[PDB]
């Protein structure tokens, strides 16, 4: 029978795959074929792969094959037959796009830290990978998966102070690791625990193993055999950070996991500086690292389901770099990811004044004061445009000759419908960066006034610049948020008449806004601008900047106005808001 | 055991060099990283780009002179070049760096490489055995890198700039992002060779309204010998456009292999805002190893040349915005200069010496970068001003005041000590107080880190500054929401002089200012630190000596590292400033400080 050439290390993305196999598809994701036959954990394996969004039919669409051949465990896998059988899988074509599972890459006589079958161009997702048997952009090292994480689920203990700092369970262990170990024992002593041969036997103590490791802050993974241990998943599940000191080891899915965050690596030359390395790190640091372990292990090293889609993952980021999911989403668990903020214009860019603002007015059955307002408005320097949206349907816009006299291209949007939420669409006729929502009703500001807080917006692209200060109180006896405007000693919300905000913000009001708000706010005719502080606050995570000392800007709302904030509230799960007490004023 | 490392370190001491193998850690062992550049020879001629490299090593904190203390090498001879026929290539170089002292078959030897190869079927020719020797070479192919040992590096110009900054086209972050067209490229073709078959496709997805290719068969003799039946065509409607009309104007500029996988248009496309599309298969980009590419441009097999705009265009809007934001922000952080670039490759170098202490893959993909982060102050991103809105953490609610003494001090102590934010105070002689004994009358020792600093907050403050405590309170608050910033009372500005083409500092009644003096202000402790592990020898000598403008440099750092002005809140020693600000703009290579007219007042 024939048998494919030895795995070739010079074998890369752009040379051994094929890309015309896998072109584009509007939903980026890859197509894996099947083949039709087995050890329970690859059972699981190809279960999860068709059970997934990956797994198609109709081999000729299908980008990527998964053999149904066992070579998890290399023990017991008769190279010479498993060649035969991938030589003869009829769709070989020299393991173009073949994928392979396997996680213990060692033999008996020699460890190769790889597959010891043929494969010549097959991709490999083994557990064991070391830098020099491991194709960067080709291959994917993957867990090793421990029987524990399913046969005994521990209890999820919070990150805190423990009774062990260093704790060393691994059994069969060479005699220079046991040496060195026992050498750090006696030096330190109570603190410094190594394990001895499901059950761990100190010197006249026991311990259960799984849950032994509950107890320390640090658990030592060692390189014994095929320089992947299943001790690392069971780390990661107690939640103590690991330290590997196996020499030359990628750890799995390094590719897009940041374990710098969540583990230790200390060469094994330097075994005796472990405690003094382990010793500089803070306890806030380690705090981080369990929790990141403890994600790690509940999304990735789980089950042979977790391992499977992380797999294809990375493959499908791979293939289309472009729709590839972000290493942030990749290792923040589901905490962090709440309270992340992720803004978008994180680029720190100062406009120049050369530029200018577009100032969109919005009046409905107001004309007689929605001219004393434009006059005023159109005097401000900078001011690019001005657009004034007109609500009500019924009337009529007055004649072009009865608008004033300004410096600067007026335009007038006739609205399809009579709802308060269209002054937030993005108008294709917004040429700037800048957006001064003001409205009919407010008069007092002058010239000067819109120019420096034009000027303050410049200095704060990203957030929200306004000059009515409104902000919100917990009271105990209705433990809800109350709207509060009589005084100010605080502030966290600007009312979105008289405020400066980028136009990417009314991109966000318009489309991605959850889909409550937006209703809600088009059903009652009021609170759009709480949902737009709400929204800034949100996306940006940054506070508001006043940039007046004013408060009168005019010459059941309250209710309506708590109801809101409660109802925003409690569609984000949380409140955004952020209360401070500075305000802007020129020097 | 150690056997078997032994064994590992002896087998694959060749193309496979990694670094428990081709190095030497015992050298480094300590956070002393050091960087030996051999002495000129005085005898070669010595490129440009090679004399910046040199330049930027030399000028950087890296470098000593006692080649005994370095853990790395880097040669001075020319070696950006090596093909035959260019106008730089040394000759006889393969027995000049053998007859080296200090080479030891190029064990921890740091070798920069721009170009390689000859005309017939271009490879890595770098002429002499490079050993043991990690190469810092522009453009590495996939196959040919070494995933941990090697470091891919941009590649530019001799007039690339050494220390300064071009600051980047995109002043609008204007939305849509979209732009006049959608994807363009202006450059040569080849008609025979290698490389040229992804150019020769283009006119296949030439559109002439929003995907716009535009090539040209005249390289020289051939642009009438040997011309095909399109170059007429081709060069007709290539003299339409100006190539740099048409690249502010693109959102996505393509950037294919030319005769080599590197190309000058990267950097280009890099500082125009448009986010690169690379076509060149198996291209190690620079620092991929370090930065996540997929953030800030897009990456397309050449194989799959026709169906590249559809791809193109069914990106969506807000991944295009955050593409051309990280653009940007790598522009402007590790490839705005030739300084940039090579200390961005020692620190990457450095960071494989301790796996321990070093940075994340978020350090280097954030602002305000790895270069303005150093590891060895903390790991932890929690103990840096600039990652409180990646994490879920607020800033610290605690502050330490710190007094530099050279009677208003006794009732500053009092006013300070009773804010509800204080927890120590330091005073320093040239609520637990501590009282730190100084051995010289150096002003700039103020800001040196100390391990009696707690909290992450410190107020530096003078004696002859009297503050209330409500004041503190104030600014403690202010510096909560800007913890990245300088919060302080006494304001100064800068201008430009045309009569002396000198920066100028002025002190009374400015209509602006762009730096806030140290006097009265509240800052991160870790600005302690990248004041002095940071900033040169010199600069800080300087100030010493002079006996004055520590804080002048202290507002400098800060503004280089965020972009930003610092942030006043409210409610023969003038001639030295001068000096001390044109050599800080002189060592920089720009100038950081930015104005600003806004004043935080409470309400
Ligand atoms: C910005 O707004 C988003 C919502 O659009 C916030 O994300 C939401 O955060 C809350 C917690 O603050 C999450 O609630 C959680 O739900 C899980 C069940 O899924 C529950 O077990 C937890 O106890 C908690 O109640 C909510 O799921 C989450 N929603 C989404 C879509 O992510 C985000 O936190 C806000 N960010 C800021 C900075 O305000």
């Amino acid at each position: 029978s024939p048998i494919p050439e030895r795995g070739d290390l010079s074998c890369r993305m752009h040379t051994c795959f094929d890309v015309y196999r896998c072109g584009f598809n509007p939903k980026n994701k890859i197509k894996v074929y099947i083949y039709a036959l087995i050890s329970r954990e690859y059972n699981e394996l190809l279960m999860a792969i068709s059970d997934s969004d990956y797994y198609t039919d109709d081999i000729n669409r299908a980008c990527l094959f998964v053999p149904s051949i066992d070579v998890l465990n290399q023990n017991t896998l008769r190279i010479k037959e498993t060649a035969q059988a991938m030589a003869q899988l009829s769709r070989w074509d020299r393991g173009t796009n073949h994928l392979l599972f396997n996680m213990l890459p060692g033999g008996p006589p020699d460890y190769n830290t790889a597959l010891d079958v043929p494969r010549d161009r097959a991709l490999l997702a083994g557990g064991g990978f070391s830098t020099w048997t491991y194709r960067q952009g080709y291959d994917v090292s993957i867990p090793v998966y421990s029987p524990l994480s399913a046969e005994v689920d521990l209890p999820e203990k919070g990150p805190g102070p423990r009774q062990y700092f260093l704790l060393s369970s691994q059994v069969g262990l060479h005699p220079e690791y046991r040496e060195d170990l026992e050498a750090l024992q006696v030096k330190h002593g109570e603190s410094v625990l190594v394990l001895d041969k499901r059950k761990r036997c100190h010197k006249h103590q026991v311990f259960d193993y799984p849950q032994v490791l509950q107890e320390a802050t640090f658990c030592v993974v060692l390189r014994g055999a095929r320089l992947g241990q299943a001790v690392l998943s069971d780390v990661l599940q107690a939640g103590c950070v690991p330290v590997v000191i196996a020499d030359s080891y990628i750890l799995p899915f390094s590719e897009v996991l940041d374990w710098k965050r969540a583990s230790v690596v200390v060469p094994e030359e330097k075994m005796s500086d472990v405690y003094s390395i382990l010793q500089s790190i803070p306890q806030r640091q380690i705090e981080e690292m369990q929790r990141q372990a403890r994600w790690f292990w509940e999304a990735y090293f789980q089950s042979i389901k977790a391992i499977a889609l992380a797999t294809l993952q990375i493959i499908n980021d791979r293939i289309y770099p472009y729709a590839a999911i972000s290493y942030e989403e990749w290792n923040d668990p589901p905490a962090v990811k709440w309270g992340s903020v992720s803004n978008p214009l994180f680029l720190p860019l100062i406009p120049p004044q050369s530029q200018g603002f577009t100032a969109i007015v919005l009046t409905y059955d107001r004309v007689e004061s929605l001219f004393r307002v434009i006059t005023e408005v159109s005097k401000v320097p900078s001011l690019s445009k001005l657009l004034v949206v007109w609500n009500n349907q019924n009337k009529n816009p007055p004649e072009d000759s009865l608008w004033p006299k300004i410096r600067v291209p007026l335009k007038v949007v006739r609205t399809a419908e009579n709802k308060l939420s269209n002054r937030f669409f993005p108008y294709d006729e917004i040429e700037t960066e800048a957006v001064l929502a003001i409205d009919d009703d407010i008069i007092m500001l002058t010239s000067d006034e819109l120019q420096f807080g034009y000027e303050v917006w410049r200095e704060f692209p990203d957030r929200l610049v306004g000059y009515p200060g409104r902000l919100h109180l917990w009271d105990h006896e209705m433990n809800k948020w109350k709207y509060e405007s009589e005084w100010t000693n605080e502030v966290s919300m600007v009312l979105t008449g008289a405020a400066f905000y980028h136009k990417y913000f009314n991109y966000l009001y318009t489309y991605k806004m959850p889909g409550d708000i937006k209703n809600w706010v088009d059903a009652h005719m009021n609170c759009e601008d709480i949902a737009m502080n709400f929204l800034v606050a949100n996306v940006t995570g940054k506070a508001v900047i006043k940039v007046t000392p004013r408060k009168k800007f005019k010459c059941t709302h309250m209710v309506e106005r708590s109801e809101c904030i409660n109802k925003f509230a409690s569609v984000f799960g949380t409140m955004p808001l952020k209360v401070v007490e500075h305000r802007a004023d020129p020097v | 055991p150690r056997q078997k490392r032994d064994a590992n370190s002896s087998i694959y001491k060749g193309k496979k060099c990694r670094m428990e193998s081709c190095f030497d850690f015992t050298l480094c062992k300590k956070n002393g990283f050091k960087v030996y550049v051999y002495p000129q020879q005085k005898g070669e001629k010595i490129a440009e780009s090679y004399q910046n490299i040199l330049a930027a090593i030399e000028g950087s904190r890296f470098y000593t002179s006692d080649p005994s203390q370095a853990c790395l090498f880097v040669l001075s001879l020319d070696t950006l070049d090596r093909d035959q026929l260019s106008p730089q290539y040394v000759h006889n170089l393969r027995s000049k760096v053998q007859s080296l002292h200090l080479w030891n078959n190029g064990r921890n030897h740091l070798i920069f490489n721009l170009y390689s190869g000859t005309w017939p079927d271009y490879t890595e020719d770098v002429g002499f055995d490079i050993g043991q020797a990690m190469l810092a070479k522009a453009s590495i192919s996939t196959e040919n890198f070494r995933p941990n040992f090697d470091v891919s590096i941009p590649l530019f110009s001799k007039d690339h700039p050494r220390t300064g900054g071009e600051r980047g086209f995109l002043k609008f972050n204007t939305i849509p992002p979209l732009r006049k067209y959608m994807l363009v490229f202006k450059g040569k073709r080849y008609l025979t060779g290698i490389g040229s078959d992804t150019r020769n496709a283009l006119y296949h997805v030439h559109n002439g309204e929003d995907v716009v290719l535009l090539t040209t068969c005249k390289h020289g003799k051939d642009w009438q010998k040997h011309k095909d039946s399109r170059c007429d065509r081709d060069n007709t409607e290539y003299e339409k456009y100006d190539y740099r009309e048409m690249l502010h104007n693109a959102t996505f500029c393509l950037v294919p292999r030319g005769r080599r996988l590197g190309s000058f248009r990267f950097l280009e496309a890099l500082q125009a805002a448009c986010v690169p599309v690379m076509l060149s298969n198996g291209w190690e980009l620079p620092f991929s190893e370090v930065i996540n590419w997929n953030q800030a441009a897009v990456i397309g097999d050449e194989r799959l040349l026709l169906q590249i705009p559809s791809t193109i265009r069914s990106i969506h809007q807000d991944k295009i915005l955050a593409l051309r934001q990280q653009t940007q922000f790598l522009w402007e952080a590790y490839f705005s200069s030739v300084e940039k670039i090579v200390l961005t490759t020692l620190e990457i170098i450095q960071d494989r010496i301790f796996k321990h202490i070093s940075r994340n893959s978020l350090i280097w993909n954030k602002h305000p970068g790895g270069l303005f982060v150093l590891p060895q102050y903390s790991s932890y991103l929690g103990d840096f001003p600039y990652y409180y809105a990646n994490l879920g953490l607020k800033p610290p609610s605690k502050f330490t005041a710190v007094i530099h003494a050279v009677q208003p001090v006794l009732k500053l102590l009092v006013a300070a000590a009773k804010s509800q934010y204080c927890a120590q105070i330091i005073v320093l002689w040239n609520v637990p107080v501590v009282v730190i004994e100084g051995e010289s009358k150096v002003m700039s020792s103020r800001f040196l880190p100390y391990d009696n600093i707690i909290t992450d907050a410190v107020l530096s403050l003078d004696e002859d500054t009297v503050l209330s405590t409500t004041e503190v309170d104030f600014a403690f608050t202010v510096w909560q929401s800007f913890p990245e910033r300088i919060v302080g009372y006494p304001a100064r500005s800068h201008f430009w002089d045309n009569s002396k083409e000198r920066w100028g500092y002025t002190s009374k009644w400015t209509n602006d200012y762009s730096m806030v003096l140290t006097g009265a202000a509240i800052y991160h402790k870790y600005y302690h630190y990248l004041y002095s592990h940071y900033l040169p020898a010199s600069l800080k000598n300087m100030v010493d000596q002079l006996a004055n403008c520590e804080d002048i440099l202290m507002n400098f750092l800060v503004s280089a590292v965020t972009k930003l002005p610092p942030i006043k809140v409210t409610q023969d020693h003038f001639a030295q400033r001068q000096s001390c600000m044109n050599t800080f703009a002189s060592w920089f290579g720009y100038m950081p400080l930015i104005h600003s007219q806004m004043r935080l007042d409470p309400v």
